[PDB]
């Protein structure tokens, strides 16, 4: 009966479990202990370093002190003051070597990479105190490096001087800025408000800035990496019981200067057959030759460079200055990856449409940021990705047809509770000016209660053979792999795999919507909180499937 | 037995009474309390018809969740925690906790898309504590 006991209870520390993951630490393609990886930085200009006993000479490695800080620093600190000691002295590294443009920075991609492994270790051990600490200390590096803070859009012609030293560094400090705000989400809701600091989100207001370059071509990695910024911000709000602390902090100045440049996001295009291209830009989502891989979580994909971050030390020589990581020797069999990347800039467009109906929920009542323009773009993305996948991303076979359904669904989710509720702000410019989009999106789910679409078994099947063919080789790959009973099956689990697949590729479709979803696009015409149309007008879209 | 026909007539007036009375509401509670057994617990087929219904039920009353049910609250926790308690009954079938985890997706979701604030915050303090609860 009774729960039994050990004699030995051998539980490893969780410093100790936390040198195994730092001295092992490894970014994917950076073949090394990234330990070790920093073991190959010296620097010679700077033979005089030291904050928390930080020795540094000419031939002598960054690594060397990395490694004797982890060390004595194991028994000297605890769990989270290790972490803040870490994050504070490879800080003041980072800092002065980012202010000493004379020498190279390739310390601060890979000393971030440890400060995330650092971040990452835990959510609850690590300590928001340090996490405030340690993006104050990035934008104070970013400063130094005021030369190299964006990314100015011929002297850049396949030549990865800084390419692949300062920009390099800038993905790995910006997917760092990412993963530290999401620690911070994940920091229980109760003790945010000591995060909420104006220092700490009005650098975050300028990196943000600088990260959604709208006139100068804006790097991939560093997009992303600064609208999931905005996503963990989000979140955290979401979570502070105590929202209205926060929120009083966020200025409404910080919220708009935010979303506007996120519509100016949501409305750059996602376009598989050219996103690896630095051609029409603004649109566009380059990330070519110029420059592409993980960082710090992105699996961007292939992670063409990534193998290259091996390269940047010369794991065979001690070097001073970066191994070539080259720019274009890069990667390109098919684009399976230009796919994934669609599907990864259409969970970008999905944070972005997320975070929106997210603040939606919140701010149900009055509010500065619900303010109808918020309507206005996102019921454009509504029926304009509506039509895009209606029109094009119809029999293109993709992964993505299922993330484009997503988005259109969710902004139909945001724009409804806008419809139900939170007219308080809209008025009759928002109302004309975008009524087509509204109401269309309303039909668009309307002339899917037609049920005589499917109503059997041998038409949607052969549907999904035609267009989900992708989708369908997945649910195999899930009937193969990635679940357990499917291996004599109760006669249940095979029917719900074959029901949930029909409506999906139907979903894909923009016919036979989950019904909740045509009812939550009838009611904002039929409810009359918003009698879009007349009774001129009304029978002029019932005409559209009989009534 | 007598739950077979229950489903499926559960489906037939989901047709019949569906629009152009609303005693769906009786339904949802026998449908909430006619699942604790283990009298054919085995036959994980007719449970599956008759809560997979109950899925289409409240894919087709998302409003039935926001009719503020006794208790401080509106529907929607009420009916996702005794969702739960029948999960834990049933716990370890694979893809019945996929599909019942789906169909809490397709319900305890609608109803706060549907809402705003209120219906988001029941459902995040009653999850967030939870997890506190068990670690």
């Amino acid at each position: 009966n009774m729960v039994p006991l050990n004699p030995n209870r051998i539980i490893p520390d969780e410093t100790s479990l936390f040198l195994e993951s730092i001295l092992l630490h490894q970014i994917i393609g950076a073949d090394l202990s990234t330990i070790e990886i920093l073991n190959r930085l010296k620097l010679d200009y700077i033979t005089e370093f030291k904050f928390k006993n930080f020795v540094i000479a000419k031939g002598a490695p960054i690594g060397k002190s990395i490694v004797s800080l982890l060390l004595r620093c194991k028994k000297t600190l605890t769990l989270d003051r290790f972490i803040d000691t870490l994050l504070e002295d490879i800080a003041v590294l980072i800092k002065e070597i980012s202010v000493h443009p004379n020498e190279s920075k390739l310390a601060v991609p890979f000393l971030v990479a440890l400060m995330y492994q650092i971040v990452q270790f835990r959510p609850s051990a690590t300590h928001n105190l340090a996490l405030k600490d340690c993006f104050l200390f990035i934008c104070d590096l970013i400063r130094i490096y005021h030369h190299v803070l964006k990314v100015p859009i011929h002297v850049e012609p396949q030549i990865f001087q800084y390419e692949l030293i300062d920009y390099l560094i800038i993905s790995y400090s910006f997917d760092l800025l990412e993963g530290i705000l999401r620690v911070l989400q994940s920091h229980p809701k109760q003790t945010y408000m000591e995060f909420f600091d104006e220092n700490i989100l009005k650098s975050f207001e300028f990196v943000y800035k600088l990260a959604l370059t709208i006139s100068y071509k804006p790097m991939v990695n560093v997009i992303f990496s600064a609208v999931e910024v905005v996503n963990i911000i989000t979140s955290i709000i979401l979570n502070m019981d105590n929202s209205s602390d926060l929120k009083s902090l966020i200025s409404g100045s910080w919220w708009r200067d935010c979303i506007t440049r996120l519509y100016a996001l949501l409305e750059k295009e996602i376009k598989s057959g050219d996103v690896y291209n630095e051609n029409v830009d603004t649109t566009t989502l380059h990330m070519s030759k110029y420059h592409d891989f993980f960082g710090l979580i992105r699996n961007i994909g292939d992670n063409e460079l990534g193998g290259l971050i091996s390269k940047l030390i010369y794991t065979d020589r001690l070097q001073s200055v970066p191994r070539v990581i080259s720019k274009e020797d890069i990667g390109f069999t098919a684009p399976i990856i230009g796919y994934k990347m669609e599907k990864w800039l259409l969970k970008l467009k999905d944070e972005v449409l997320n975070i929106f109906e997210n603040l939606l929920m919140i701010y149900g009542d009055d509010a500065t940021i619900v303010n109808g323009e918020m309507l206005i773009h996102s019921s454009k993305f509504l029926s304009r990705e509506q039509a895009l996948m209606i029109e094009r991303y119809v029999g293109q076979d993709s992964p993505n047809l299922d993330l484009r359904c997503h988005l259109i669904e969710h902004t139909l989710t945001i724009i409804y509770r806008l419809w139900k509720d939170h007219f308080k702000q809209l008025r009759e410019e928002q109302i004309k000016q975008v009524e087509s989009q509204l109401i269309m999106s309303l039909w668009r789910f309307l002339v899917c209660q037609t049920e005589t679409v499917t109503a059997n078994e041998r038409e949607m099947r052969d549907h999904r053979h035609l267009v989900d063919s992708l989708h369908d080789l997945t649910i195999k790959d899930q009937a193969s792999y990635y679940e357990d009973a499917f291996e004599d099956l109760p006669e249940y689990i095979e029917e719900e795999l074959k029901m949930q697949l029909n409506k999906r590729t139907g979903r894909i479709m923009q016919v036979k919507y989950d019904e909740k979803f045509q009812e939550m696009a009838r009611t904002i015409l039929e409810s009359k909180s918003f009698d879009l149309t007349t009774l001129e007008e009304a029978d002029s879209l019932y005409i559209s499937m009989g009534l | 037995e007598s739950h077979v026909k229950y489903l499926d007539e559960l489906i037939l007036a989901i047709k019949d009474l569906n629009s152009g009375s609303l005693k769906i509401l009786n339904t949802l509670i026998r449908n909430l309390k006619d699942q604790r057994r283990n009298n054919i617990m085995k036959n994980d087929t007719i449970f599956s018809k008759t809560v997979s219904a109950l899925a289409l039920l409240l894919e087709y009353n998302p409003f039935l969740l926001v009719m503020k049910d006794s208790n401080g609250n509106f529907e929607i926790q009420r009916l996702i925690d005794d969702f739960l308690n029948i999960s834990v009954l049933n716990y370890d079938n694979y893809h019945r906790i996929w599909f019942m985890r789906r169909k809490l997706g397709s319900w305890c979701k609608a109803c706060v898309e549907f809402y705003g604030k209120p219906a988001k915050f029941q459902l995040t303090a009653h999850f967030e504590n939870t997890m506190n609860l068990y670690e």
